[PDB]
């Protein structure tokens, strides 16, 4: 398996092999509902209009 | 390689005239002694992918 030859020449099991150190990531849906509406700034907890 | 004893008679000591007994001793024998040789021998592999 990962433990190849067996006759004859000096072989290792697992870990061995080289890592890397980059991550990455599948193409997540696309953000809209979060980013369009308009804000409006208050400074207390209720806003009040006529 | 050489031998070593070699066994010489005594004589009583009645006559002359040599008149000499000497225990009749082979003069040159000799033994050979042969040597021979061996080989060990080993072998060992490496595939192309290890």
């Amino acid at each position: 398996a990962v433990n190849q030859s067996s006759s004859v020449e000096v072989s290792s099991e697992s870990y061995e092999t080289i890592f890397s150190q980059r991550i990455i990531r599948d193409l997540q849906k696309e953000l809209v509902v979060g980013a369009l509406f308009e804000e409006l700034p208050m400074s207390s907890k209720i806003l009040t209009m006529l | 390689v050489e031998p070593d004893a070699g066994k010489a008679t005594w004589v009583a000591a009645s006559t002359y005239g040599t008149d000499t007994t000497t225990g009749e001793e082979v003069k040159g024998a000799l033994k050979e002694i042969h040597f021979s040789t061996y080989k060990l021998a080993a072998k060992s592999f490496i595939t192309d992918e290890t």
